[PDB]
C-alpha cells in the first residue's frame, strides 16, 4: 500500500486536500526515509516536504499523521549536519517539544528521539534545545517511583537523548542545565538495564571532561562509587564509558583524585591494565599516569595495590599508544615520588623497558623517557648510587641508545642525552 | 552521535 | 613530567 512510493506520488498525496490522502504519503514517506540502502533524504528536503510534516505534527486531532511525520523527520534529522539543520529551519523545534506531553506514548518517544538527533548535531543545536525548554518536560516522563515501570527503549531512548545534552564542548552545556539534568542522571547510573547505564555513563563521562569546576558538579553528586562499580562491569559498552569518566575526574585536584581511589578504583585496574582491547587498556594507563601524578601518598596507593608491575607491564608490551601513556606515568611517579618510591619503580624493573622504547620514531615519548632518567638519577645522587644506576643502563644497551640520541633532530632531545653522558657516563 | 530508526 | 594531562592532551 505504502511501499516503495515515488517522491513525486509522495508530494501529490502530501499536497491534496484530504488527511487521508496526507496520513498515506506520510506514511509512504516515512518507509522511503527508513530503507537500509541510501535513503532518498535530499529528494524529500529538495521537494519542500519538511515543513509539511512540521505542520502535520500539530494535528492533536489525528495521532497517526503525526507519529508518521515524527519518525519521517527523526529519520531525516539522524541524517548529516545539513539534513539535521533543514528539520530546524522548519520549525522542528517547538513541534517537537509539544510532543514530549503527547497521551501516545509511541508519539512522546519519536519526538524524545527527534530532538536526541537535533541536540547531538553540536553545542549550538544542543542549546538551541535547551533555550526552547525541552529539559523540564523530558525529565517530567522520568518522573516516576520506579524507572522499572516505563517501557525499556522509551527509557533507552529518553537517556540517550540526555547525554546529547550533556555532550559536546566549545561551549560545554549551560551550567544550570547541567545541574537541572543531575539528579535524574545520578538515578538512571543506578538502573539495571546495560545499555541505560552505558549512555548515562557517556554522559558522565562528558561532564567530567572539562574544567576542575565542572568535574566538582559530578563528583559532589556522590557517582563517584557507581562508577567504580559499572568499572568492573562485564560488558565493554558499560566498562569503555565508566573509564572514560573515572579517567576524567583524576585530571581534576588532588581530592577530586583521591575520591576516586577511596572508592576502590586502583583494585580494578590488574585487569584493565592487562585487558584485550588495546583502547581500555590506553585509558586505563592515562588514568595511571594522571594518579602518580598526584600526592605522595596518592603514589603509595598505586604502590600498595601492586599496581608498579602491572605499569612495567605495559610499558614492556602494549600498543605503541598505550606504552607512550605508560611512559607518562612513569615519568609522573618520578616526578612526584620519594626516593623509597624511585628505588622500588627500579627493582621493579622499569629500566630495562624503559631503554628499549628509546628506539621508537616519536619525539615526544624520547623526551618523557630521558626526564624520567634524569629524575631516577637524581634519587641514586641522594644515596651515591649513581655507579649501580649507569652499570644497569650500559648493560640493557641504553648507553647506545643514549650516545646515538646525541645526534637527533630535536634540540631537547640533543641536550637531555648530552646532559646524562657528560654527567653519568663520563 | 545521531540515530535512525529503521 | 608532572602534570596532569586532559583526555584532549594525550589523545
Amino acid at each position: 500500500g505504502t511501499v516503495n512510493w515515488s517522491v513525486e506520488d509522495i508530494v501529490k498525496g502530501i499536497n491534496s486536500n484530504n488527511l487521508e490522502s496526507q496520513l498515506q504519503a506520510t506514511q509512504a514517506a516515512r518507509k522511503l526515509l527508513s530503507r537500509e540502502k541510501q535513503p532518498p533524504i535530499d529528494n524529500i528536503i529538495r521537494a519542500g516536504l519538511i515543513p509539511k510534516f512540521v505542520s502535520f505534527l500539530g494535528k492533536t486531532d489525528c495521532s497517526p499523521i503525526q507519529f508518521e511525520s515524527a519518525w519521517a523527520l527523526t529519520n531525516i534529522a539522524s541524517g548529516t549536519s545539513e539534513q539535521t539543520k533543514a528539520v530546524v529551519d522548519g520549525g522542528a523545534i517547538p513541534a517537537f517539544i509539544s510532543l514530549l506531553a503527547s497521551p501516545h506514548a509511541h508519539i512522546s518517544e519519536q519526538a524524545v528521539w527527534a530532538l536526541g538527533n537535533i541536540a547531538g548535531d553540536g553545542s549550538a543545536f544542543r542549546d538551541l534545545v535547551i533555550k526552547h525548554g525541552a529539559i523540564d518536560p523530558l525529565l517530567a516522563l522520568l518522573a516516576v517511583p520506579d524507572l522499572s515501570t516505563l517501557a525499556c527503549g522509551y527509557l533507552r531512548n529518553l537517556t540517550w537523548t540526555l547525554s546529547n545534552l550533556c555532550r559536546n564542548k566549545n561551549p560545554a552545556p549551560p551550567l544550570d542545565a547541567v545541574e537541572q539534568i543531575l539528579p535524574t542522571l545520578v538515578r538512571l547510573l543506578h538502573h539495571n538495564d546495560p545499555e541505560v547505564l552505558a549512555d548515562s555513563c557517556w554522559a558522565i563521562s562528558y561532564l567530567t571532561d572539562g574544567p576542575n569546576e565542572r568535574i566538582e558538579m559530578v563528583v559532589k553528586k556522590g557517582v563517584v562509587p557507581q562508577l567504580v562499580k559499572l568499572l568492573g562491569a562485564t560488558e565493554l559498552p558499560i566498562v569503555t564509558p565508566a573509564l572514560r569518566a573515572i579517567g576524567n575526574i583524576v585530571t581534576g585536584t588532588d581530592e577530586q583524585t583521591q575520591k576516586v581511589i577511596d572508592a576502590g578504583a586502583l583494585a580494578v585496574f590488574p585487569s584493565l591494565l592487562t585487558n584485550p582491547k588495546t583502547n581500555i587498556q590506553k585509558e586505563a594507563t592515562w588514568t595511571m599516569s594522571n594518579i602518580t601524578a598526584g600526592r605522595q601518598d596518592q603514589i603509595q596507593q598505586v604502590v600498595n595495590h601492586g599496581l608498579v608491575p602491572f605499569l612495567v607491564g605495559v610499558l614492556s608490551k602494549a600498543d605503541f599508544k598505550t606504552q607512550k601513556e605508560a611512559a607518562w606515568a612513569i615519568t609522573n611517579y618520578t616526578s612526584g615520588g620519594t626516593v623509597e618510591q624511585i628505588v622500588y619503580l627500579v627493582h621493579c624493573g622499569i629500566i630495562e623497558p624503559l631503554m628499549n622504547l628509546l628506539s621508537a620514531k616519536d619525539t615526544k615519548i624520547i623526551q618523557v623517557i630521558l626526564d624520567a632518567i634524569s629524575n631516577i638519577f637524581q634519587a641514586a645522587e641522594k644515596l651515591g648510587e649513581t655507579e649501580k644506576l649507569s652499570i644497569m643502563i650500559e648493560e640493557c644497551g641504553g648507553l647506545d641508545k643514549i650516545e646515538a640520541l646525541q645526534r637527533h633532530e630535536n634540540e631537547s632531545v640533543y641536550k637531555a642525552s648530552l646532559n646524562l653522558i657528560e654527567k653519568y657516563f663520563s | 552521535r545521531k540515530r535512525k530508526w529503521s
